[PDB]
DNA sequence: TCATATTATTACGCCAGACAGGG
DNA sequence: CCCTGTCTGGCGTCCTCTCACCTATGA
């Protein structure tokens, strides 16, 4: 399938998404650090071993993504910074979120 | 594309003990090599060499 | 190597020996098919200068 | 056209998987055709339940197989081999048929 | 008498150096020096086949026959001809003809091209077999029956665990 | 999409090494 | 047959950094 923006990413918690916005790309403003996550974004993984709980929650959100692997941008390890502009590309026919 | 090239059958898997069809990855099943596509579950790097 | 855009170019191997692979195969068909000599001499001619 | 047929013993379970189906179908592909419960089959069975002799003591029980047929109109490229990796629950069996 | 021989094109646009070719004739009105020219012919498919359709027919390698005769305006005629590379022969001067005494086994054997043959053929089950037509295009199976009265090879998508039973034509899937 | 298979520029500077030509 | 122009191949500095750009065809 293809791959998600939205911030609702495993692996992480409050410490990181707290400098990110309810859709996964960082605000305009927020002073990062070098290291830190500025748009999140989680690839398909499968199913492989479903289990019973495995399958009965490929059945109740009608999602099949699930826990996903992890390929967030990143700022490079070094630099720090102020976002200044965010610009966002969409193809035609692609739904929009709710930042673009 | 078997058998190409880039081959499974002549050259080996491109994963570790991952028999491109899959029927062996146990700890305590190992040396015995596949049916289907007659790959030996082995490792990568001997990708390296034959 | 993947060049993040849907497409591979190539290392230039490949496509040496993916140009003699192309040749021999032709050449062992119109071996097969009892073609006229002259062709077949081309045929082996491309061959040796691939 | 891929026709499905849906075979199991519990209705809620065949409910599920049926679900899950067309899940499967609706992101990748387009225009499911819908899920139509067919006629459910109550085999039933009579017996004696005495060791040695009692006709008139007896229960007489069934097994209710239940069918749920599933179409979908538009195979697509990605559609029909998502079903490969999706197996459904156990206890489920199902029948795809294309044309 | 006009004798046979061998042009090389650019493999690929080898009907449209043969358009070119009789229209170059046609041109420069050399009309007793041609007499035919041949190219992509002998279609097979792939294996068998009774009905239309299936196209995918090729053996001409990328070499055009030409009955012709040989004076240097001819031959430079059909050097001109584009996307023609040249003859294909022992020497560029006076390039080379191919032979006659093989032309009598060749007609014999064009001749039979449909009258009695197709040989039969045969399978089993194993390894498994390929799909390269229809939704089950790029997958592979085994075939657990083989109906040689109905020539329908039952073969499953065999998915890691259960899949379901199709049935695939010989040409529909490869061994 | 899945096999088909190669043509219309020149403008370095020695320095060895092999080759047909000729007194 | 021993000089000889002439032609063909084979060299030509290490280390690092930034950027862009990548085969056509096709019933």
């Amino acid at each position: 399938g293809p791959e998600e923006i939205t911030a609702d990413i495993p692996n992480v918690g409050e410490a990181a998404l707290s400098k990110l916005d309810e859709s996964g790309i960082v605000y305009i403003g927020a002073e990062v650090t070098g290291g830190d996550i500025l748009v999140g974004k989680v690839t398909p993984k499968g199913e492989t071993q479903l289990t019973p709980e495995e399958k009965l929650l490929r059945a109740i959100f009608g999602e099949k993504a699930s826990d996903v692997k992890d390929s967030s941008l990143r700022v490079p390890n070094g630099v720090s910074g102020t976002v200044i502009d965010v610009q966002v590309f969409t193809r035609d026919g692609v739904e929009k979120d709710k930042r673009a | 594309e078997r058998d190409g090239l880039f081959c499974a059958r002549i050259f080996g898997p491109v994963k570790d003990y991952e028999c491109l069809c899959g029927k062996y990855k146990r700890l305590k099943h190992r040396g015995v090599i596949c049916e289907k596509c007659g790959v030996e579950v082995t490792q990568t790097k001997v990708r390296r060499e034959r | 190597v993947p060049l993040d855009g849907g497409r591979f170019a190539t290392s230039d191997l490949n496509d040496l020996y993916r140009r003699v692979i192309n040749r021999n195969n032709r050449l062992k068909r119109l071996l097969d098919l009892a073609a006229p000599d002259i062709i077949v001499r081309n045929e082996k001619r491309m061959l040796q200068e691939a | 056209r891929i026709r499905i047929r849906l075979k199991a013993f519990d209705h809620r379970l065949i409910d599920q998987a049926t679900a899950e189906i067309v899940e499967t179908a609706k992101r990748t592909g387009a225009q499911v055709r819908g899920p139509i419960p067919l006629p459910t089959r109550k085999e039933r069975f009579t017996v004696l339940i005495s060791p040695h002799v009692n006709k008139d003591a007896r229960d007489q029980y069934e097994i209710r197989t239940h069918l749920r047929l599933v179409d979908i109109v538009e195979p697509t490229e990605k559609t029909v081999d998502a079903l490969m990796r999706l197996d459904l629950a156990a206890g489920v069996d199902v029948q795809i048929s294309l044309g | 008498k006009k004798r046979w021989y061998v042009v090389q094109a650019f493999s690929g646009f080898e009907g449209r150096v043969a358009t070119s070719l009789r229209e170059h004739i046609k041109l420069h009105n050399m009309e007793d020096l041609f007499g035919e020219v041949m190219v992509p012919t002998e279609e097979v498919v792939e294996i068998r086949g009774g009905q239309r359709r299936k196209s995918e027919r090729k053996f001409f390698p990328g070499y055009v026959l030409v009955q012709m005769v040989m004076n240097d305006a001819s031959w430079h005629l059909v050097r001109s001809v584009p996307r023609v590379m040249g003859f294909i022969g022992g020497t560029s001067d006076r390039p080379a003809p191919i032979s006659d005494k093989e032309v009598d086994a060749i007609m014999n054997r064009l001749q039979q091209v449909g009258d009695k043959p197709r040989p039969k053929t045969l399978f089993e089950p194993g390894e498994m077999v390929r799909v390269n037509d229809g939704p089950f295009a790029d997958f592979n199976g085994v075939v657990e029956e083989v109906d040689y009265e109905k020539s329908r090879l039952k073969v499953s998508v065999s998915i890691f665990g259960r899949a379901t039973p199709v049935e695939l034509d010989f040409s529909q899937v490869e061994k």
